[PDB]
């Protein structure tokens, strides 16, 4: 089990450590899509 | 779920028991009978408790490096300025208080070798290594600077490799490492070969409602396992 | 120790007054009396206690004047099933069919009874049909699809004078109706709003009203 | 108190089993072995989540109707456009949630055949009937207009005589309520003859200080059982 690197912002390097995250917040609310991501580690390339 | 009554030598703390409580390389610590090719009993082993290392909302990571973290402080960093040769285990348990209204992951990992790198830059210059001061930490240990390469060019994404245990204050607030002697020589010098470096990194950030405390404690405790030494100095 | 009183067939088992019918001198001679359990209007909120019912029946006829007089005139009661014509006029073919059942009674003769029994195609009958009849997929036209189990169709009653030449006495038909081996199922809850139409349960939005009575506090008395 | 594993065909979901789990009619689903007078078995039987409805501090409450709220949707959904006769089982489960600091009493009751009704009104004139989108009203469900009297001149005090079970984030946040196959007859259209009627409704209202998410959701997942059809028909 290793990181799966899935939010992909590098603003600049500071913000690099929120690759690692994912945001979960109340508003807006049901329904609307949280996030999504490839199923092939060779693609690049969140899994990498 | 359980009450806490944890001692050894002289020294006690109180813990816990209620999740998955010890993880270990695959292999317990344990003496040598070997022709490399002293056995202190009941006084090295005792909970050397660290100093608690505060944990604010922007903070990025922290490492120790065994066995100096101990070396020049303690019974144990007695036997060890003495002595020059070293073989030990260890008993590293780290434990985060907060209420249930905190939140934000910690990843508790040891990285034997921990060799760490600083940033080229300051004058126009092309080469530069870390001073002693960054090394060897001791006790106070090192708030270190990039987090995301570990300040060794090494992805943290890939750290649970080695031996971790997860700290999320929503579920488990402890956690509890034990670590074997790692080395290509079944002994080494404690001064100037620091093995194995517990780092212990923030991925989900603290977060909280204000007015709240914003600092959570880091408490660490840890104890030497199996230690063993041979030749000695004498004294100043 | 007894609650027997508390049973369907001791809650229910009692002959009702359901149907009225005017037969006067001075309105087309014949009347056509459709079979509702209703009528009684106490009987709908008695039954809709309940959901799923199944009933024999027992119908009375009272007759007379409007004096109250007992006159010698020889009526004609005629039970029409389900789905069968009702008589167009007074000389029509339904009195004659004699599938359709008949009971030729005086007045000076008691009060003529006859039982009917359970007339569903359903198991058992239904006072609420949420859904469409059979079998709605087309354009709306609105205003039969509503609570409606025409399966629930219970017949209806006629009566004549009788013929050739019209009566000479104004006529009253009284109507009594009760139930017998009933068995009900699925539960509702009681009404506590007032009725507006037959089979349906809607309501006056407009005047909503609280179940029962109500004091000046919930401290006080 | 327990950890959550439920899953079937496909679907998980993640529920409990610590309070009175369970409550059925005194008669578990079955099939029928009659003259009157299809099986699907691993594909039909699966926990078909419907869209989890919000609940404000002012809300009156909601109904699905059975078998309306899948029939136009979903793998089931298919088997009852094609086929004409319908009979099935249902496993309800209704499970809101929300923190301890949270209140406010649900009231999860099956009505077969609910009969609706609105309000004489409009223009002066005295009789009209619900369109198809308040009879048949769907996943999306319908907040009806005057819960006291259920939209039928039916007091809710007297609900309970139904299975229901109670909904109180003090106590418990899970409901679920199994619902056998109900009718005059042992077989009927899907389309056009909507079984028994599930509906929650809150008695004491939601009440909260304020900032502190005024929206708790209810999330509705159910699974038919022993569902059986007959003839079937083309496809467009």
């Amino acid at each position: 089990e290793t990181i799966l690197e899935v939010n992909n912002v590098p603003t600049n390097a500071t913000s690099l450590m929120e690759r690692l995250r994912f945001p979960v917040s109340a508003q807006a609310g049901k329904g609307e899509l949280c996030a999504v991501f490839r199923a092939d580690p060779g693609r690049s390339g969140p899994w990498q | 779920d359980r009450v806490a009554q944890l001692t050894i030598g002289n020294s006690t703390i109180t813990t816990q028991e209620a999740a998955n409580i010890i993880v270990g390389y695959g292999e317990w610590p344990s003496y040598c009978s070997d022709s490399d090719a002293t056995r202190p009993d009941v006084s090295v082993n005792r909970f050397y408790t660290l100093d608690t290392k505060l944990w604010e909302k922007s903070s990025k990571g922290w490492y120790w490096k065994f066995p100096d973290v101990l070396t020049e402080t303690g019974v144990f960093g007695q036997n060890a300025q003495f002595h020059y040769l070293y073989r030990s285990g260890f008993c590293i348990h780290v434990q985060c208080n907060a209420s249930k209204f905190h939140q934000g992951a910690l990843l508790v990992a040891v990285l034997p070798e921990y060799v760490i790198g600083t940033v080229a830059g300051g004058t126009g210059t092309e080469d530069s290594h870390p001073p002693y001061k960054q090394t060897q930490p001791g006790a106070d240990g090192f708030e270190l600077q990039h987090p995301y390469v570990l300040d060794a060019g090494i992805p943290i994404s890939q750290l649970t490799v080695c031996p971790h245990q997860w700290i999320n204050l929503r579920t488990n607030n402890c956690a509890t490492i034990i670590v074997p002697y790692i080395n290509a020589l079944p002994f080494d010098s404690a001064l100037n070969h620091c093995n194995f470096g517990l780092l212990v990194v923030p991925i989900s950030p603290l977060d909280y409602d204000q007015g709240a405390t914003p600092v959570i404690p880091i408490t660490i405790t840890l104890a030497p396992m199996c230690s063993e030494f041979a030749g000695l100095r004498q004294a100043v | 120790h007894s609650t027997a009183e508390t049973t369907l067939d001791s809650f229910f088992s009692r002959a009702g007054l359901v149907g009225e019918i005017d037969l006067p001198l001075e309105p087309n001679g014949y009347a056509n009396w459709d079979i509702d359990i209703t009528g009684y209007a106490q009987m709908r909120r008695k039954v809709e206690l309940f959901t799923y019912m199944r009933f024999d029946a027992e119908f009375t006829f009272v007759a007379c004047t409007p004096t109250g007089e007992v006159v010698p005139q020889l009526l004609q009661y005629m039970f029409v099933p389900p789905g069968a014509p009702k008589p167009d006029s007074r000389e029509s073919l339904a009195w004659q069919t004699a599938t359709n059942p008949s009971v030729f009674v005086k007045l000076s003769d008691p009060p003529a009874q006859v039982s009917v029994p359970f007339m569903s195609p359903a198991s058992a009958y239904q006072w609420f049909y949420d859904g469409y009849p059979t079998f709605g997929e087309h354009k709306q036209e609105k205003d039969l699809e509503y609570g409606a189990c025409p399966n629930n169709m219970m017949g209806t009653f006629s009566v004549r004078t009788v013929g050739t030449s019209k009566s000479k006495y104004p006529l009253v038909v009284r109507i009594y109706m009760r139930m017998k081996h009933v068995r009900a199922w699925i539960p509702r809850p009681m009404r506590n709003q007032n009725y507006l139409f037959k089979a349906n349960p809607n309501y006056a939005g407009n005047s909503i009203k609280p179940t029962g009575a109500s004091r000046t506090a919930i401290t006080t008395l």
